[PDB]
C-alpha cells in the first residue's frame, strides 16, 4: 500500500476533530455553540431537541452537537453519544439550585462506558455577574479533580463577552489532537 | 490423497478366529 | 452507496422468502455499518433503502438516529428523506420524535417553502400530544399568512392540532375570522374544513 | 406480467 | 391450437402423433382441459410405440370419468394389449384397466383379469393382483362374482415373493373394506410361510407381510415366541415403516405373552434401541415415531424408562417435533431425571416461541403436580420465571402457582409473600382468576389481602363472570377469616354483585353468600371456608379399551391423531 | 394408503400429480395451500394436513411440497416411506430437485410414477431397477425385481473389482449453557461404494463388542453400537443368529451398516464463549476453542459458529488462529479454521457496537455450533476386521475403506 | 379523514402505505394483512365498499395493483372514490403511463406526491394542476 495521498492531505491540514455540547438548561450551551459557530449573542428559543453545528479553528473542524438541558431532552443525549469523540459539559455558576442537577447530569454522562474516550469539558458559563465562582471553586464543587482517566479542565467563559471560548477550544484541541 | 481420511486396504475375515 | 433502484431490483430478483429475508438482512447490515461511521454523502440512498426494507416488513429500529440527524441537515434531498422517515417510521408511541421538536421549530421559520411545507405536512401526519403543545403557537402564526400554497398547510396543521388537542381550539377562533373570501379553491376548502372541525 | 399496464389506460 | 392438435393426431406420421401426444400431456399437466380431444386420441391409441401407448393410457385414465361414453371405444384395445408378449405392456394394460373408473368398463375386463390372474411373470402377477384389488374396491359384488378371492388367497402360497406380498396386501385391503364375513385368516402354517418369505420380501413387501400378522391373534406361547423371534430381525431394518410395523407387531404379540418368560424381557430390551434409532429419523417421520412411542408408552412404560436424553428437543427441531419431545418428556418424567426435566424446561422457557414457552410451562407444572418430590424445585422454577419479567412467562408462573396451591397448598404459604407483589397488574383472566383464588384461599400469610383485593374490586361488576365469581369467593373467604378489616369490603362486594350484577349464576352466588352472611356468620366459616378434599387431577392416560385397540392400529393415521380408526374416517 | 401423490410448487401450483386410487378428487390440492398458509400463520402447520375427511400429507421438498392426499386411515409411516423412496428416485434420476426438472422430464416422470406404485401400494423402489426399465432417453421388466435378490443385479461385469468404503463418524454434542454436555451421541456410518463384476456376497466383519464377547475375545478395543441397522441387502437372519453380516453388496454407493450409540468421552473440540455485551454500547466475544482430540489428528475446515447480535454492526475481530468472517445473512460470526490440529488453543476477542435504539422484540439465543471435521480419526475405536467378498466365478477383490470423523449435532447452548 | 391508505398488488404485495393514525407496528401489520385478505377475498360485484372495524374500507383498483382507503362513517362513500380517482390521475400525469414497475421504483416520488396532496387524511389540494405544479417545483429544487 501507499500513503502518499495521506501525507499530502496532512501536509496542508486534514484533521478535523469533534466536540459535544451538553449541560443544564440556561447554562449558555446554546449561546456557547452559537459563539463558536457564528460569534454573536443571538437570543434563541430553548433547545427542545438538539442543535448541530461545526466550527473550524486551527485547520480543524470541531463540530459541536448542542444538547438541551430540558427534562425531556436530557435522556436524548445518549443518541448523540454514538460515534462521538468529545463531550462538553455546560455549568451554570449563577444557578445554585440547578448546580446540583448539572453536576448529577455530568456524573451520569461520564458514568457510561461508551463515553470514555471523550475528555471532560467544563465551561464556567454565566461569567458576567459577581455571583459567578472562579475556575477552582466550580471544579471543586463538581469534583472534576477526582475524575481519573478523564482530561477535564475548568474554563470560565462568558456568553455575553465571549472571553474564554478560545481557551476552551484550544484545550479541547490539545486533548483531542496531540500533534505539532 | 483425499480429504476425510485416506483409503486403506481391508482384510477378508478374522484370521485369528479360525 | 447502493441506489434504491438497485435494492428494488435485487429484492425483485429474489424468489424464496428465505433468500429475500437474507438479502434484506445484508442490506440492513450494510446500512447500519454506513450509518455507524456518520456518513453524510450517500445518506439519501441509505434512507431510501431503509424505508424500502421497512415497507417490505423488515425491522428499522436502528435506522432512527440517522433520520433525526438528516432532519436537521441542510440538503434538500436529505431534508426530504428525513421528513419521509419521520412520517413513516416515526410515531407518537415511537418516542424518537421528541428530539424532532427542535428540528421542526427550526424548520418552521425556514425561508424555503418546500422545507416549511414538508415540515408542516410531517407535523400534521405525525401529530403528537406534546409536539402540538410546543408547536401550537407556530401553527397559529402561519394561519394568518397570505400564502395560498401555505394557507392550506396551515389550516391542515391547525385541524390536526385541534383533533389531537381539543383544548387548543380556543386559540384558532380569531385566526380564521374573515377568511371566507379566499379566491383560491384550496385555501377556501381548508378554511371550510377548519370551521367544520371547530 | 400485468404490471407494465397503465393503471387507468389513458 | 386445438384444431391443429386434432389434425396432427388424425395424421399418419408417427413423429407428429408423438408431438401431439407430448403437447396434450404438457397441456394437461399445465392445467388445460384436454378431455375434449379424448375421442380424437381414441383412434390413435393402438400404436406400436410404447411411449405413445403409455401416454394414451394415462389420457384415457384421466379422461375416463370425464367422458365415460367415449371410453367404450377402448375395451377392444385393452383386450388386445392384455395379451401382449412384453411383460411391461401387459402390466401397463392391467394397471390401466383397474385405474379406469368406469362401471361398464370393469365388467368387460373380468376376462382379462382372470387371464392375468395366473400370469407367470411376478410383475404380471402383482399387476393382476392390483387390478383385482382395484376392481373389488370399485365393485365388491363384481369381484365376488368373478371369484378372485380364491386366486388372491392362493397367490400367498406361491413363488414371486414380491407378488405374494402384493397379493397379501390386496387380500388385506379387500378384507379391510369387507364386513368381516368370510375372512382370509390363515392357520399357523400360513404365518410360517409368510415369515419364511418375509426375509426374501422387498422393502414394500415387508410391510405387507407384517400387516397380515397384525390381524392374527396368537393363542399359544410357543407360537407367540416364534412370532416374536421372527419379528426381532425386522428391528434391524433401515426402513422406518418396516421398523414401525415390526414394533407394532411385537407390541400386539406382547398382549398374549407371559411376563414370567424371558421372551418379554428380551423383546423389551431390544425395543429400546429401535425406539432410539427411530427418534433420530427424518422430521416427517419424527412426528409418527413420537406418536407411536406415546401410544406404546401407556402399554409398556418400563421399556423406555432409561430413554430420557433423546427426549430433549433439539435446537433445529420443528415446532411439532419440539411439542412431541415435550409431551414424551412429560409422559416419561420421573424422579430419577427430575433435575434433567427441570433443566430442559428452564432452557425451553428461554425460547422465542410463545406457544413453545406455554407448552414448557404446562409441562413443568404437570411434572411438579405429578411428582411431589420436585414441588420445591417447581416452585423455585415458577418464581424464577415470574421474576424473569415476561408477560406470558409471568402468566404461566401464576397459573402454575395457582394449580399447585389447589393441589399441594400445605407448604405453599412461603410463596404468598413473593406472589403478593408480583406485577399483579396483568389483566389476563387465567392469571387474574388464579391470583384471586390464591389470595382468597391463602389469605393468612398476607397482611394486605384486603388492600390487594381493593384494586380488583374497581371493575368487579364488569371484569368477567368467572373473574367476578372468583373475586366474590375471595372476598367471602377474607370476611369469614378476617372480618374486622373486611366487614365493609364484604358488604360492598355483596352490593355490587347483588344489585349491579346482572349475571344469573353470579347473581345467585351473591344472593347465597349474602344469605349465609346474614343467617349465621359463624356457620359461614364451616360452610364457605371448609377444608376441601384432595383434588382429583384428570389422568392423561387413555382408556384400557382404546389402548388395546390402538396397539393393533400401529402406523396408521389414527395413531398420529390419537383418535379411534372409526372416529376419523369419512 | 394415500389416495394420490402429487408434487406441488412454492407458489401452490402442482408440478405433477398422479392419482392411484381415485377416491379423492384432484381439486382438493387447491385448498391445501390455504390450509398450509393458515397453519403457518397460527403455528398449527404440520406435514400431515387434514382437509375434512381426507388427509393431505405433504413433505417439504427442495422446491415443491410432495403432497400425498389420503382418504382412509392409511399407513402414515408407509406413506412417508413411499414419499422418501420417490424423492430418492427423483434425486438419482435428476441431479436437481426444482421446477426446472419437474416440467422438463414429464414424459419419463409420469411413467416412473405409474410404475412405482399402483392402487396406493408401492411396487418398484430400486433406483437401478427403475432406471433399467424406464429411461428418459421400453423392454420387459428386469428379472431382478421378480427375483429374490432385488438389490444386486446379476450379469454386471467390471474390469477391476474395487470397493471404496467410508467410515463416517458424526460427533454430536449437546452442551447446555451451564457447561455440561446433555446429549452426547456418536452415530456411525459404514457406507461402501462397491464396484465389481458379478453379484458378490459381502461378509462384513468388524471389532464389534458383541461379536468379541461371543468369540471370547472381549478384552481388546471393541465398538459397542447401541443401535445397529443393516442395509436392505444385509441378511437380518444371520445377524440375529450369530451377528454374521452376510449380504450381496449393491452396484454403487450404498449404506451397509450405521452404528448409533451414546458417547461417554470428552468432546473433540472444547469451545468456551464469553459475552461481554454492554447495554446498547458494545459487545464482547471472548470465544476460546480448545482441541480435546488427539494431537496426531487435525480438524480440517473447522468453523465454530458464534451467533453475534442481530442488530450488531461495525464488528472487530481479535483472534489468534483462524479467519473470522461475519455473515449478515447468518447473523453470526463463524471462527473458520482451515486446519485445526489436536490440542490447539485458539482465543478470539470480538468487539462491535450496537444501535442506540433498543430492539422492539427479543431475538433468542441460538446455540453455538462448530463444523469441525477431522478425517482419519476413529473416536469410537471400532476397527473393521475383514470383508468376506465371495463370487461364484472367483476373483481377487481389493476393497478399500476410509475413516472420516466430522461434527454432527455439536451445538453448545449460549449463555 | 382517511385513517390509512395503502396500495396493494393483486398477489398481495404492497406498493404503497400511508396511515394517518398512530398504531403499533405489529398492530399496523396485522391490520394491513387483514385488509389485504379482505380485498383479496372479495369479488368484483361487492360494490368496492367494506365496513370493516367501523371503517369505510373502500377498495377500488383500476389495474393489477389495487388501492384501499379507510375513512370514518361521517362522509359520503362516493367522495372517497372520487378522491382516489383524482389522486390516481394526478400520479399518472406526474409520472406518465404509470405501471406497477414504475410505482416500486418511484416509491419516494409517490410518497412525496401523496404527502403534498393529502395530509392527515384530509384533502389538501382540490385542484389537479396546482398540486402538479407544486410537485414539479419541489422536484426541480434538488
Ligand atoms: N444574558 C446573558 N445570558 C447568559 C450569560 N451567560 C449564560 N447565559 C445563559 O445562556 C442562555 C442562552 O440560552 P440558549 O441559547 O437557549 O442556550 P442554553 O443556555 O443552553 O439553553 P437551552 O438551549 O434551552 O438548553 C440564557 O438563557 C442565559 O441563561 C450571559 O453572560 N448573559
Ligand atoms: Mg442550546
Amino acid at each position: 500500500g501507499n500513503i502518499f495521498a495521506n501525507l499530502f492531505k496532512g501536509l496542508f491540514g486534514k484533521k478535523e476533530m469533534r466536540i459535544l455540547m451538553v449541560g443544564l438548561d440556561a447554562a449558555g450551551k446554546t449561546t456557547i455553540l452559537y459563539k463558536l459557530k457564528l460569534g454573536e449573542i443571538v437570543t434563541t428559543i430553548p433547545t427542545i431537541g438538539f442543535n448541530v453545528e461545526t466550527v473550524e479553528y486551527k485547520n480543524i473542524s470541531f463540530t459541536v452537537w448542542d444538547v438541551g438541558g430540558q427534562d425531556k431532552i436530557r435522556p436524548l443525549w445518549r443518541h448523540y453519544f454514538q460515534n462521538t469523540q468529545g463531550l462538553i459539559f455546560v455549568v451554570d455558576s449563577n444557578d445554585r439550585e440547578r448546580v446540583n442537577e448539572a453536576r448529577e447530569e455530568l456524573m451520569r454522562m461520564l458514568a457510561e462506558d461508551e463515553l470514555r474516550d471523550a475528555v471532560l469539558l467544563v465551561f464556567a458559563n454565566k461569567q458576567d455577574l459577581p455571583n459567578a465562582m472562579n475556575a477552582a471553586e466550580i471544579t471543586d464543587k463538581l469534583g472534576l479533580h477526582s475524575l481519573r482517566h478523564r482530561n477535564w479542565y475548568i474554563q470560565a467563559t462568558c456568553a455575553t463577552s465571549g472571553d474564554g471560548l478560545y481557551e476552551g477550544l484550544d484545550w479541547l484541541s490539545n486533548q483531542l489532537r496531540n500533534q505539532k | 490423497d483425499r480429504k476425510g481420511g485416506s483409503y486403506s486396504q481391508a482384510a477378508g475375515s478374522d484370521s485369528a478366529q479360525s | 452507496p447502493i441506489r434504491l433502484r438497485e435494492l428494488i431490483r435485487t429484492i425483485r430478483t429474489a424468489r424464496t422468502q428465505a433468500e429475500e429475508r437474507e438479502m434484506i438482512q445484508k442490506e440492513c447490515a450494510a446500512i447500519r455499518s454506513s450509518f455507524r461511521e456518520e456518513d453524510n454523502t450517500y445518506r439519501c440512498r441509505n434512507v431510501a433503502k431503509l424505508l424500502y426494507m421497512h415497507m417490505l416488513g423488515y425491522p428499522a429500529h436502528f435506522g432512527q438516529l440517522e433520520c433525526l440527524k438528516l432532519i436537521a441537515s441542510q440538503k434538500f434531498t436529505d431534508k426530504r428523506i428525513g421528513y419521509l422517515g419521520a412520517m413513516l417510521l416515526l410515531d407518537e408511541r415511537q418516542d424518537v420524535h421528541l428530539l424532532m421538536t427542535n428540528c421542526i421549530k427550526n424548520d418552521l421559520n425556514h425561508s424555503t417553502q418546500f422545507v416549511q411545507g414538508l415540515a408542516l405536512c410531517t407535523l400534521g401526519c405525525m401529530g403528537s400530544s406534546e409536539m402540538c403543545r410546543d408547536l401550537a403557537g407556530e401553527v397559529e402564526k402561519l394561519l394568518k399568512t397570505s400564502n395560498s400554497y401555505l394557507r392550506k398547510k396551515a389550516a391542515l396543521c391547525a385541524v390536526h392540532v385541534i383533533r389531537k388537542v381539543p383544548e387548543l381550539m380556543e386559540m384558532f377562533l380569531p385566526a380564521t375570522k374573515n377568511l371566507l373570501n379566499e379566491k383560491n379553491h384550496g385555501v377556501l376548502h381548508t378554511s371550510v374544513v377548519l370551521l367544520t372541525e371547530m | 406480467k400485468g404490471e407494465n399496464t397503465s393503471l387507468l389506460h389513458p | 391450437e386445438i384444431f391443429e392438435l386434432k389434425a396432427e393426431l388424425n395424421s399418419d406420421k408417427k413423429e407428429k402423433k408423438k408431438e401431439a401426444v407430448k403437447k396434450v400431456i404438457a397441456s394437461m399437466t399445465v392445467g388445460k382441459d384436454v378431455s375434449a380431444l379424448f375421442p380424437d386420441v381414441v383412434n390413435c391409441m393402438q400404436t406400436d410405440n410404447l411411449e405413445l401407448k403409455k401416454l394414451v393410457y394415462l389420457y384415457l385414465m384421466n379422461y375416463a370419468k370425464s367422458q365415460p361414453d367415449m371410453a367404450i371405444m377402448a375395451v377392444n384395445t385393452f383386450v388386445k394389449d392384455c395379451e401382449d408378449p412384453n411383460p411391461l405392456i401387459r402390466a401397463l394394460a392391467v394397471r390401466t384397466m383397474g385405474c379406469i373408473r368406469v362401471d361398464k368398463i370393469t365388467e368387460y375386463l373380468c376376462e382379462p383379469l382372470r387371464k392375468c390372474l395366473k400370469d407367470e411373470d411376478p410383475y404380471v402377477r402383482k399387476t393382476a393382483a392390483v387390478c383385482v384389488a382395484k376392481l373389488h374396491d370399485i365393485n365388491a359384488q363384481l369381484v365376488e362374482d368373478q371369484g378372485f378371492l380364491d386366486t388372491l388367497k392362493d397367490l400367498i402360497s406361491d413363488s414371486n415373493p414380491m407378488v405374494v406380498a402384493n397379493a397379501v396386501a390386496a387380500l388385506s385391503e379387500i378384507a379391510e373394506s369387507h364386513p368381516s364375513s368370510n375372512l382370509l385368516d390363515l392357520n399357523p402354517q400360513s404365518i410360517n410361510k409368510l415369515l419364511t418369505a418375509l426375509n426374501e420380501c422387498t422393502e414394500w413387501g415387508q410391510i405387507f407381510i407384517l400387516d397380515c400378522l397384525a390381524n392374527y391373534m396368537p393363542k399359544d406361547d410357543r407360537e407367540a415366541q416364534s412370532i416374536c423371534e421372527r419379528v426381532t430381525p425386522r428391528l434391524s431394518h433401515a426402513n422406518s415403516a418396516v421398523v414401525l410395523s415390526a414394533v407394532k407387531v411385537l407390541m400386539k404379540f406382547m398382549e398374549m405373552l407371559s411376563k414370567d418368560l424371558d421372551y418379554y424381557g428380551t423383546l423389551l430390551k431390544k425395543l429400546a434401541p429401535p425406539l432410539v434409532t427411530l427418534l433420530s429419523a427424518e422430521p416427517e417421520l419424527q412426528y409418527v415415531a413420537l406418536r407411536n412411542i406415546n401410544l406404546i408408552v401407556q402399554k409398556r412404560p418400563e421399556i423406555l424408562k432409561h430413554e430420557m436424553k433423546v427426549f430433549f428437543v433439539k435446537y433445529n427441531d420443528p415446532i411439532y417435533v419440539k411439542l412431541e419431545k415435550l409431551d414424551i418428556m412429560i409422559r416419561l418424567a420421573s424422579q430419577a431425571n427430575i433435575a434433567q426435566v427441570l433443566a430442559e424446561l428452564r432452557e425451553y422457557a428461554t425460547e422465542v416461541d410463545v406457544d413453545f414457552v406455554r407448552k414448557a410451562v404446562r409441562a413443568i407444572g404437570r411434572c411438579a403436580i405429578k411428582v411431589e418430590q420436585s414441588a420445591e424445585r417447581c416452585v423455585s422454577t415458577l418464581l424464577d420465571l415470574i421474576q424473569t419479567k415476561v408477560n406470558y412467562v409471568v402468566q404461566e408462573a401464576i397459573v402454575v402457582i395457582k394449580d399447585i396451591f389447589r393441589k399441594y397448598p400445605n407448604k405453599y404459604e412461603s410463596v404468598i409473600a413473593t406472589l403478593c407483589e408480583n406485577l399483579d397488574s396483568l389483566d389476563e383472566p387465567e392469571a387474574r382468576a388464579a391470583m384471586i383464588w390464591i389470595v382468597g384461599e391463602y389469605a393468612e400469610r398476607i397482611d394486605n389481602a384486603d388492600e390487594l383485593l381493593e384494586s380488583f374490586l374497581e371493575g368487579f361488576h364488569d371484569k368477567s363472570t368467572q373473574v367476578q365469581l372468583q373475586l366474590l369467593t375471595a372476598i367471602v373467604k377474607l370476611f369469614l377469616k378476617k372480618p374486622t378489616e373486611t366487614q365493609e369490603l364484604v358488604q360492598q362486594v355483596l352490593s355490587l354483585a347483588t344489585q349491579d350484577s346482572d349475571n344469573p349464576d353470579l347473581r345467585d352466588r351473591g344472593y347465597i353468600y349474602w344469605r349465609l352472611l346474614s343467617t349465621d356468620p359463624v356457620a359461614a366459616k364451616e360452610v364457605v371456608l371448609a377444608e376441601k378434599p384432595l383434588i382429583s387431577e384428570e389422568t392423561d392416560l387413555i382408556e384400557p379399551t382404546l389402548l388395546d385397540e390402538l396397539i393393533c392400529y400401529i402406523g396408521t393415521l389414527a395413531s398420529v391423531y390419537h383418535k379411534p380408526p372409526s372416529a376419523f374416517v369419512e | 394408503s394415500a389416495s394420490a401423490v402429487y408434487v406441488l410448487d412454492l407458489k401452490g401450483k402442482v408440478l405433477i400429480c398422479r392419482n392411484y386410487r381415485g377416491d379423492v378428487d384432484m381439486s382438493e390440492v387447491e385448498h391445501f395451500m390455504p390450509i398450509l398458509m393458515e397453519k403457518e400463520e397460527e403455528g398449527m402447520l404440520s406435514p400431515i394436513l387434514a382437509h375434512g375427511g381426507v388427509r393431505f400429507m405433504w413433505i417439504k421438498h427442495n422446491n415443491l411440497y410432495l403432497v400425498a392426499t389420503s382418504k382412509k386411515n392409511a399407513c402414515v409411516s408407509l406413506v412417508f416411506s413411499f414419499l422418501y423412496k420417490v424423492v430418492q428416485v427423483f434425486s438419482e434420476y435428476f441431479k436437481e430437485l426444482e421446477e426446472e426438472s419437474i416440467r422438463d422430464n414429464f414424459v419419463i416422470i409420469y411413467e416412473l410414477l405409474d410404475e412405482l406404485m399402483d392402487f396406493g401400494y408401492p411396487q418398484t423402489t430400486d433406483s437401478k431397477i427403475l432406471q433399467e426399465y424406464i429411461t428418459q432417453e421400453a423392454p420387459r421388466p428386469p428379472a431382478t425385481v421378480t427375483n429374490a435378490v432385488s438389490w444386486r443385479s446379476e450379469g454386471i461385469k467390471y474390469r477391476k473389482n474395487e470397493v471404496f468404503l467410508d467410515v463416517i463418524e458424526a460427533v454430536n454434542l449437546l452442551v447446555s449453557a451451564n457447561g455440561n454436555v446433555l446429549r452426547s451421541e456418536i452415530v456411525g456410518s459404514i457406507k461402501m461404494r462397491v464396484f465389481l463384476s458379478g453379484m458378490p456376497e459381502l461378509r462384513l466383519g468388524l471389532n464389534d463388542k458383541v461379536l468379541f464377547d461371543n468369540t471370547g475375545r472381549g478384552k481388546s478395543k471393541s465398538v459397542e453400537l447401541e443401535d445397529v441397522k443393516f442395509h436392505q441387502c444385509v441378511r437380518l437372519s444371520r445377524f440375529e443368529n450369530d451377528r454374521t453380516i452376510s449380504f450381496i453388496p449393491p452396484d454403487g454407493e450404498f449404506e451397509l451398516m450405521s452404528y448409533r450409540l451414546n458417547t461417554h468421552v470428552k468432546p473433540l473440540i472444547w469451545i468456551e464463549s464469553v459475552i461481554e455485551k454492554h447495554s446498547h454500547s458494545r459487545i464482547e466475544y471472548m470465544v476460546k476453542a480448545k482441541s480435546q482430540f488427539k494431537r496426531r489428528s487435525t480438524a480440517n475446515n473447522v468453523e465454530i459458529h458464534i451467533p453475534v447480535p442481530n442488530d450488531a454492526d461495525s464488528p472487530k475481530f481479535k483472534t489468534t488462529v483462524g479467519s473470522v468472517k461475519w455473515v449478515p445473512e447468518n447473523s453470526e460470526i463463524v471462527w473458520s479454521v482451515k486446519s485445526f490440529p489436536g490440542g490447539k488453543e485458539y482465543l478470539m476477542r470480538a468487539h462491535f457496537g450496537l444501535p442506540s435504539v433498543e430492539a422492539e422484540d427479543k431475538e433468542g439465543k441460538p446455540p453455538i455450533s462448530v463444523k469441525f471435521e477431522i478425517p482419519y480419526f476413529t473416536t469410537s475405536g471400532i476397527q473393521v476386521r475383514y470383508l468376506k467378498i465371495i463370487e461364484k466365478s472367483g476373483y481377487q477383490a481389493l476393497p478399500w475403506v476410509r475413516y472420516i470423523t466430522q461434527n454432527g449435532d455439536y451445538q453448545l447452548r449460549t449463555q | 379523514m382517511i385513517h390509512f391508505i395503502l396500495l396493494f398488488s393483486r398477489q398481495g404485495k404492497l406498493r404503497l402505505q400511508k396511515w394517518y393514525i398512530t398504531l403499533p407496528d405489529k398492530e399496523r401489520k396485522k391490520i394491513t394483512r387483514e385488509i389485504v385478505q379482505i380485498i383479496l377475498s372479495r369479488g368484483h360485484r361487492t360494490s368496492s365498499f367494506v365496513d370493516w372495524k367501523e371503517l369505510k374500507l373502500v377498495y377500488k383498483r383500476y389495474a393489477s395493483l389495487y388501492f384501499c382507503c379507510a375513512i370514518e362513517n361521517q362522509d359520503n362513500e362516493l367522495l372517497t372514490l372520487e378522491i382516489v380517482h383524482r389522486y390516481v390521475e394526478l400520479l399518472d400525469k406526474y409520472f406518465g403511463n404509470v405501471c406497477e414497475l414504475d410505482i416500486i421504483f418511484n416509491f419516494e416520488k409517490a410518497y412525496f406526491i401523496l404527502d403534498e396532496f393529502i395530509i392527515g387524511g384530509e384533502i389538501q389540494e382540490t385542484s389537479k394542476k396546482i398540486a402538479v405544479k407544486a410537485i414539479e417545483d419541489s422536484d426541480m429544487l434538488q
